[PDB]
């Protein structure tokens, strides 16, 4: 009982307690957003217009609330064995590129596959997701340079611009199994830069909102 | 042909298991272990921990970008290093006590010094080589370092100079985890493949591959006498193989568990393994009976990493719940 | 007719304690229950364990005995922390309405500041009151153990004490509701279709979770303090019926344990809690 | 690689399995988590 030496170690041990709990209390508020998408979908370009060798880190400042975004597909491995340690993520906002009907690896389907294996993930069964579509002018000029049966045999319809944009919003909204849980927020990325951050914000503000709600029991 | 040849001879030489020659043995019985100590220092899950060679100081590292240094007998903070990246995959400690390794998605593994004339904590080594996520990096000595990452290869890598003096390939599917011999001589490497490799540092090429599991396989762990190891999987059936007779000894599996394996330990005398399931239970099993000699609770989530000191007097487990648990 | 009724009494008065007293523990035991929306329901569990262990006993053994044998001094302690205990469960519900107000209808406070600090000053704040309200009866101002009939002293406590909370509650609620409505209105048949059903079955649910909150309260309180504030006020008729006196003031003591009923046994992961316990 | 790999010496299972039994019952008596140590000489008590 009477030794200096513990005593030292104990008050030592207290305030490495305090800094550490001072350090996660100011690193609590921050929303955490998981970006994912393919190889070439406008996902650098799309971080670069919100801003102005492994994980990517990326801080943005709006209306005062922190958003750290991780961008992940820098490095290509086995998906399955460090997805889960994304858990508790506030919302996965997924690229896809509209005009991906030329290079065959086909990206379409590809892309299908790839949001139907992350939302029915078992460990993002309350994380919402953020669809983000990109290149609007190249997928205007490819549908009146080209024709939609390519990519879909089993679908058959008019040219028009808005309705080719609807089916494919509707199909990919169409991929998830879960509905109550999870709600997918779609948007349509253009070259402006103020309208991708507010609804990246309305959409996070939505989700805490929802949560909140739930906790109540209200929702 | 090759391969043909060699399934010819590890069948032949079979004849009998351990199972018929431990037959006349009697079981160990039950082995109720209480939790001695709680540590309660995190606020995010824990991916790895690493006892010294003193059994006092044990480094784990968390999800937070803390990695924190504790002391186990009177379970005190004497070190917590921040971290640029919050993603930690492994933690290794030196056995002088001298340097901590720590990795995780980013494709670096920092090595940072203890002992300082300033008495602070700061940055030693950054080892930056591979390109997929590192798995697990381990001390041999103070000058070399061994990692295995998400690339499919081993890197023997020197702290001093910083560049790595051998590389290993030949597997398909990336290394999880990866195991020091008590000579410091050769290794083992588990992937996906369901197999496991020996690499012999010295000269730096494969000796023997090893098959008998369906699915990815998470840990592997030497016996103390060096000679065999065994490995766990997600199909929830931990297999010991031993290196001399190239052969699978053993199968250990149970009907009431359908959930994978995170972590392998032995003892000190190797006569009970500890393992660690998805089902926040570990389970004490005899080596020798292929009984299940005890079961631990007391995690909510999932056990993510155990150690047992090298003096075998006690053993700490962490789960995601970020509660260490010591048995005794 | 005396056994009956000190066997109900004693029946009731264990269930609250049992149910507050596990509400606590349910708490303190398990690390996944720190959040200031626990916090402030566990204080109001502590309030409802204080009630239930100083306050029910003495009330029972009154009803029972039909006379105070305790002297004026215990009287007067009895009377004052009554009261102190009555204020202090109400504010804390009204403490609790106020701040899911602020988590629903301000997401940018509730992802910066949501520190404990802020349920600690709410509960200091709750117990001011309580005490600002329960100790000029001692400080400012035979048989029978009755609260004072003075007029500016009923109207104080009755206005301070439930019609404002009452009033502050009913506006926080009615502005929960009103978010709650906007948030969730705002081959394709088929998923409109779903789409209704879901948003009509949510609503269903926000409805009757209202209702429950609000009779609750309403139901198990209003009546007592009505009769407070009518009786006092006159003196020519005071041929009140001594059953529905006493139904009508006992009505308030068994809302002890419905708060923490549904309040805290209600929600999921406090029921997940209790089963991790077992 | 199979080639030098294949050209081991290679054992009997048997006798491994009997040096396993011996190297296991040779240290047993030095297993705190096999026996359980008093707390008279327990350090984490
Ligand atoms: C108009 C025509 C006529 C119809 C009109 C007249 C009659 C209408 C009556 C309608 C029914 C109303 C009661 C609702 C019952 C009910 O719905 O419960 C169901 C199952 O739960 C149990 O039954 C299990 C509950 C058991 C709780 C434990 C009780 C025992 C503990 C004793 C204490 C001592 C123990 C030691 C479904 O559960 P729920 O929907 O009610 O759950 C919700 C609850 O209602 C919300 O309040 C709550 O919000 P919050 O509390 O304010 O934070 C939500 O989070 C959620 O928990
Ligand atoms: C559960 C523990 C902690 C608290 C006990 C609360 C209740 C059950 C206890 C407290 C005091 C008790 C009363 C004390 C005095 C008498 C007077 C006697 O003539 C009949 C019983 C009666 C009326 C008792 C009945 C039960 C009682 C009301
Ligand atoms: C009569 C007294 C002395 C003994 C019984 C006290 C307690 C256990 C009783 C009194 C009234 C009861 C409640 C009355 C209404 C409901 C609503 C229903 O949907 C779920 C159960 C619930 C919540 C009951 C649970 C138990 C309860 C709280
Ligand atoms: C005599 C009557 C009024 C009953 C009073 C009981 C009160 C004083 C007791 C019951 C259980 C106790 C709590 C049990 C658990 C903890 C958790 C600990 O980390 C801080 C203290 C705290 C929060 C205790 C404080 C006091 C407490 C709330
Ligand atoms: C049975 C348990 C659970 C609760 C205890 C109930 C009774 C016995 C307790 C509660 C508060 C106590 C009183 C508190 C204050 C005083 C004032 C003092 O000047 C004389 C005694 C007197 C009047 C006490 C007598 C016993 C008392 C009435
Ligand atoms: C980690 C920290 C911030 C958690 C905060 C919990 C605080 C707000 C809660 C836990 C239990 C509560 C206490 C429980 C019991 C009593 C006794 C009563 O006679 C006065 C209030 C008092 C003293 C409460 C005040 C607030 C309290 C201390
Ligand atoms: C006469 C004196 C005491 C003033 C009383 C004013 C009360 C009755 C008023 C003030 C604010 C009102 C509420 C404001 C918001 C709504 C939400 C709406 O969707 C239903 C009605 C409801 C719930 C109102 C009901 C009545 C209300 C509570
Ligand atoms: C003193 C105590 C026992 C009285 C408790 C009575 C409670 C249970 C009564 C009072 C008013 C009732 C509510 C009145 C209105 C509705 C709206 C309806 O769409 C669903 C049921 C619901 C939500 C009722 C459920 C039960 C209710 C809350
Ligand atoms: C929810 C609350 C506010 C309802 C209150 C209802 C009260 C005011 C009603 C209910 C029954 C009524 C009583 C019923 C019987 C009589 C007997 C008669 O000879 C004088 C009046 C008297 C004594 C009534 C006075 C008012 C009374 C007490
Ligand atoms: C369990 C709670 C939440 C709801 C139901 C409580 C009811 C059934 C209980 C609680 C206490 C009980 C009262 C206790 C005391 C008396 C006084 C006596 O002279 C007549 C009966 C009367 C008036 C009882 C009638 C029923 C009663 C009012
Ligand atoms: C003094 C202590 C030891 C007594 C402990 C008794 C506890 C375990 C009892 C009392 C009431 C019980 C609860 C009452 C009702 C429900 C709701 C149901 O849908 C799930 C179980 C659950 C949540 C029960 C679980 C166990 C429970 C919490
Ligand atoms: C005679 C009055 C009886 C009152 C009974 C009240 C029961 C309170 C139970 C509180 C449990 C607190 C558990 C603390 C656990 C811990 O040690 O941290
Ligand atoms: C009789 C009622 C006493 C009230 C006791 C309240 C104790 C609060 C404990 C938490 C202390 C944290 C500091 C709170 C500062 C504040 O008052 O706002
Ligand atoms: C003794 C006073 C009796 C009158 C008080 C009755 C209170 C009943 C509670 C009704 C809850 C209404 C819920 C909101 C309904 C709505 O959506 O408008």
């Amino acid at each position: 009982t009477l030794s200096a030496e513990d005593k030292a170690a104990v008050e030592r041990s207290k305030m490495i307690d305090r800094n550490l709990r001072e350090d996660g209390e100011k690193a609590a508020r921050e929303v955490k957003l998981l970006l994912l998408g393919a190889g070439e979908s406008g996902k650098n370009t799309i971080v670069k217009q919100m801003k102005i060798t492994g994980i990517v880190e990326t801080h943005f400042t709006f209306k005062d609330l922190h958003f750290k975004m991780f961008d992940v597909g820098a490095q290509r491995s086995e998906r399955k064995k460090w997805i889960h340690c994304f858990e508790g993520v506030t919302a996965i906002i997924f690229c896809v590129a509209l005009s991906d009907y030329d290079l065959v690896l086909n990206r379409m389907h590809a892309s299908m596959k790839l949001f139907d294996s992350i939302c029915n993930n078992k460990w993002f069964t309350d994380t919402s997701i953020i669809l983000f579509l990109n290149k609007k002018d190249l997928f205007e000029e490819k549908i009146k340079k080209s024709p939609l049966t390519i990519c879909y045999p089993e679908y058959a319809g008019s040219n028009t611009y808005e309705e080719a944009a609807a089916y494919i919003q509707c199909q990919f909204e169409d991929l998830n199994k879960r509905k109550d849980t999870k709600e997918i927020y779609t948007h349509f990325t253009c070259s402006t830069d103020t309208k991708n951050v507010q609804f990246v914000f309305d959409a996070v503000t939505d989700v805490i909102i929802k949560n909140n709600l739930k906790d109540c029991g209200l929702f | 042909q090759l391969k043909n040849q060699i399934r010819d001879a590890r069948k032949a030489c079979a004849d009998a298991t351990l199972s018929q020659i431990t037959n006349n043995i009697d079981p160990v019985g039950r082995i109720q272990m209480r939790t001695r100590r709680t540590l309660r220092g995190h606020l995010a899950k824990i991916y790895a921990m690493h006892w010294g060679t003193d059994s006092r100081l044990l480094v784990s590292a968390s999800q937070d970008g803390k990695l924190i240094i504790w002391d186990s007998y009177t379970t005190n903070k004497v070190h917590a290093i921040p971290l640029r990246s919050s993603w930690v995959m492994t933690c290794a400690y030196a056995p002088s006590g001298n340097y901590v390794a720590c990795g995780g998605l980013d494709n670096i593994c920092s090595i940072y010094n203890l002992k300082t004339r300033e008495g602070n904590v700061r940055v030693s080594r950054e080892l930056a080589g591979h390109t997929g996520y590192l798995s697990c990096c381990r001390f041999l000595d103070d000058n070399q370092i061994v990692t295995s990452s998400g690339d499919t290869t081993c890197a023997l890598w020197d702290i001093e100079t910083g560049q790595q003096t051998t590389t290993f390939t030949g597997h398909t599917g990336d290394v999880m985890s990866l195991s020091l011999a008590p000579d410091t001589r050769l290794f083992v490497s588990g992937a996906c493949d369901a197999s496991a490799k020996l690499w012999d540092v010295r000269e730096g090429m494969c000796r023997q591959t090893f098959t008998g599991h369906e699915s990815d396989i998470n840990a592997i762990c030497f016996f103390p006498n060096g000679n065999a190891f065994a490995t766990g999987s997600d199909d929830a059936t931990c297999r010991l193989f031993d290196l001399r007779a190239d052969q699978e000894l053993m199968t250990y599996s149970h009907d009431n568990i359908i959930c994978g394996i995170t972590s392998v330990s032995f003892s000190k005398s190797g006569r009970l393994l500890l393992a660690g399931y998805d089902d926040f239970n570990c389970n004490v099993w005899d080596a020798l009976k292929a009984d299940r000699a005890g079961v631990l609770a007391g995690h909510d989530n999932r056990v993510s990493c155990l150690g047992v000191t090298d003096d075998g007097m006690a053993v700490a487990t962490g789960s995601w719940d970020s509660f260490l648990k010591i048995w005794n | 007719y005396q056994v009956i009724t000190s066997l109900l009494l004693g029946t009731l008065i264990f269930c609250a304690v049992l149910g507050n007293a596990c509400v606590v523990a349910a708490i303190a035991l398990e690390r996944s229950l720190q959040n200031v929306a626990n916090y402030l329901i566990g204080s109001l569990a502590v309030t409802d364990l204080m009630v239930s262990v100083l306050v029910l006993p003495m009330a029972a053994l009154y009803q029972v005995l039909n006379k105070w044998t305790l002297g004026q001094v215990t009287c007067d302690l009895f009377i004052a922390l009554d009261v102190l205990c009555c204020t202090s469960s109400i504010w804390h519900l009204c403490a609790i309405a106020l701040d899911r107000y602020w988590a629903i209808t301000d997401p940018i406070d509730y992802v910066n500041k949501r520190t404990p600090r802020r349920a600690a000053a709410l509960i200091s704040l709750t117990w001011l009151i309580g005490f600002l309200i329960s100790i000029p009866p001692m400080l400012g101002w035979p048989d029978a153990c009755t609260i004072s009939k003075d007029h500016g002293y009923t109207i104080y406590s009755t206005f301070g004490a439930f019609y404002i909370p009452l009033l502050l509650m009913l506006v926080l609620y009615g502005r929960i509701f009103r978010a709650a409505r906007f948030r969730i209105r705002k081959k394709n048949e088929r998923n409109a279709e779903a789409k209704r059903k879901m948003a009509l079955a949510r609503e269903r649910k926000t409805v009757k979770t209202l209702g429950i909150i609000m009779g609750t309260f309403i139901l198990c309180w209003l009546p007592f303090f009505i009769v407070a504030l009518v009786l006092p006020f006159c003196e020519s008729s005071c041929h009140m019926p001594t059953l529905l006196g006493a139904i009508i003031n006992w009505l308030g003591y068994s809302n002890s344990l419905l708060n923490p009923v549904i309040y805290a046994y209600f929600n999921k992961d406090f029921q997940n809690a209790f089963k991790k316990i077992i | 690689q199979l080639k030098m790999e294949a050209n081991i010496d290679r054992i009997k299972v048997s006798k491994a399995a009997a040096d396993l039994m011996a190297y296991c019952e040779a240290h047993a008596k030095e297993d705190p988590l096999l026996t359980p140590v008093p707390a008279s000489e327990n350090p984490f008590r």
